[PDB]
C-alpha cells in the first residue's frame, strides 16, 4: 500500500523560469506564481488530466526578473519581490499597485507577510533583512548576514502569537538565522551548512527548520528548542523547501529532480522527475520553486523550462 | 611631522604700538595638490 503522486498535466504561460510559487486558502482555485519574465501570473485552475483552464492575470511593472511572491489567506493580494532592487503589493483581482516598496541597495530575492497581514519582511542580496508595514513604510533594518540573503520567511506561531514574533533566513554565509521582532534583535544562530543555503521554510506549527543550498544537505532544526536535530541527504542542489500542511512530508527541489522525503516514519517517499522531449541528461530543466496546495493533497512546481508542473497524491495498492 | 616642513608658512612681526608691542603670528597652508616641485546552535 503505497501513497502515489502523479503528473497531473502542465501550466504554461511564462516566457522565463518559474522561481516562485504561492497558493491560497480562501480560494483553493487560485495560485500566483513569480517568473524572470518580470511579471507575475495569477491562475484560476481547472483540473483536467492533460490541461488547465483559465490563466487569470499577469502583473507586469517589474523592471527586473521577479524572484519571489506569496498570497495572502484569502487570496486578494499580492506581494512580489524583484531584481530591480524594490518590492510591490498588488491586487490579484484587477493588478493594481497598492504600493511600491523601495528601500533595498540590490536585488530582493524573497518576501513573506505574517499571519494577520500586517508586517512584511524582505530579504535581498544587499545582506539586509528589512521589515515594512503594509503602506510601504520600513520600520526595521535587520543586518547580520556577511553574504547574500537567499530567503526570508515568517514562523508559523503555535500559541496564537503570545507576543514571539519570529522569523527565519537563511544565509548564503553558510548559516541560519532566528529574529525575534519585538526589539529587532538576533535571537538565534543555527550553524552546520558547509556550502551555500538557497532556501529555508519553518514547519506549519512553528518548531521546525529546513534549510538546504549548494551541498545537497536538508538540514533539520528545532526552533522551538533552539538546537540541531539531524540532516537528511538530499545528494545534488536543493534550490526550494517547503512542508506539507497535512502531512509529515518534505519535498525538495534537487538538480536532478523533486525529492519528497518523510519524517514519520523515516524514509523517501518519491523522487519526482518528468519526461522531457529532446534534452541532454545535463540539460534537462530542474525545479527552482514549489508550493504545496491548501489540503496537502496537490503539489505545484514552478521549473526551468517557463513551465508549471503539478503533482496530485493518490493511494495505490 | 614633515608636511609643516613642505607645506605651512609662518611668521612672527612684533608690532610696536603706544601702549605695548604685541605678537602677530601668521601661519598659512597652501594647497598639497598645487605642490608643483557538527551542526551547533547558538542562542540569545
Amino acid at each position: 500500500s503505497n501513497e502515489v503522486l502523479v503528473l497531473r498535466g502542465t501550466l504554461e504561460g511564462h516566457n522565463g523560469w518559474v522561481t516562485s510559487l504561492a497558493t491560497s486558502a480562501g480560494q483553493p482555485n487560485l495560485l500566483l506564481s513569480a517568473s524572470r519574465d518580470k511579471t507575475l501570473i495569477s491562475w484560476k485552475l481547472t483540473g483536467d488530466d492533460q490541461k488547465f483552464g483559465v490563466p487569470v492575470r499577469s502583473f507586469k511593472g517589474h523592471s527586473h526578473i521577479v524572484q519571489d511572491c506569496t498570497l495572502t489567506a484569502d487570496g486578494a493580494y499580492a506581494l512580489s519581490a524583484s531584481w530591480d532592487k524594490t518590492l510591490r503589493l498588488w491586487d490579484v483581482a484587477t493588478g493594481e499597485t497598492y504600493q511600491r516598496f523601495v528601500g533595498h541597495k540590490s536585488d530582493v530575492m524573497s518576501v513573506d507577510i505574517d499571519k494577520k497581514a500586517s508586517m512584511i519582511i524582505s530579504g535581498s542580496r544587499d545582506k539586509t533583512i528589512k521589515v515594512w508595514t503594509i503602506k510601504g513604510q520600513c520600520l526595521a533594518t535587520l543586518l547580520g548576514h556577511n553574504d547574500w540573503v537567499s530567503q526570508v520567511r515568517v514562523v508559523p506561531n503555535e500559541k496564537a502569537d503570545d507576543d514571539s514574533v519570529t522569523i527565519i533566513s537563511a544565509g548564503n554565509d553558510k548559516m541560519v538565522k532566528a529574529w525575534n521582532l519585538n526589539q529587532f534583535q538576533i535571537e538565534a544562530d543555527f550553524i552546520g551548512h558547509n556550502s551555500n543555503i538557497n532556501t529555508l521554510t519553518a514547519s506549519p506549527d512553528g518548531t521546525l527548520i529546513a534549510s538546504a543550498g549548494k551541498d545537497g544537505e536538508i538540514m533539520l532544526w528545532n526552533l522551538a528548542a533552539k538546537k540541531a536535530m539531524y540532516t537528511l541527504s538530499a545528494q545534488d542542489e536543493v534550490f526550494s523547501l517547503a512542508f506539507s500542511p497535512n502531512r509529515y512530508w518534505l519535498a525538495a527541489a534537487t538538480a536532478t529532480g523533486i525529492k519528497v522525503f518523510s519524517l514519520d516514519p523515516q524514509y523517501l517517499v518519491d523522487d519526482l522527475r518528468p519526461e522531457f522531449a529532446g534534452y541532454s541528461k545535463a540539460a534537462e530543466p530542474h525545479a527552482v520553486s514549489l508550493a504545496w496546495s491548501a489540503d496537502g493533497q496537490t503539489l505545484f512546481a514552478g521549473y526551468t523550462d517557463n513551465v508549471i508542473r503539478v503533482w496530485q497524491v493518490m493511494t495505490a495498492n | 611631522g614633515q608636511p609643516v616642513n613642505d607645506f605651512i608658512d609662518t611668521a612672527t612681526r612684533h608690532v610696536l604700538m603706544r601702549q605695548g608691542v604685541l605678537g602677530i603670528k601668521v601661519k598659512i597652508m597652501r594647497d598639497p595638490a598645487k605642490s608643483r616641485t557538527a551542526p551547533s546552535v547558538k542562542d540569545y
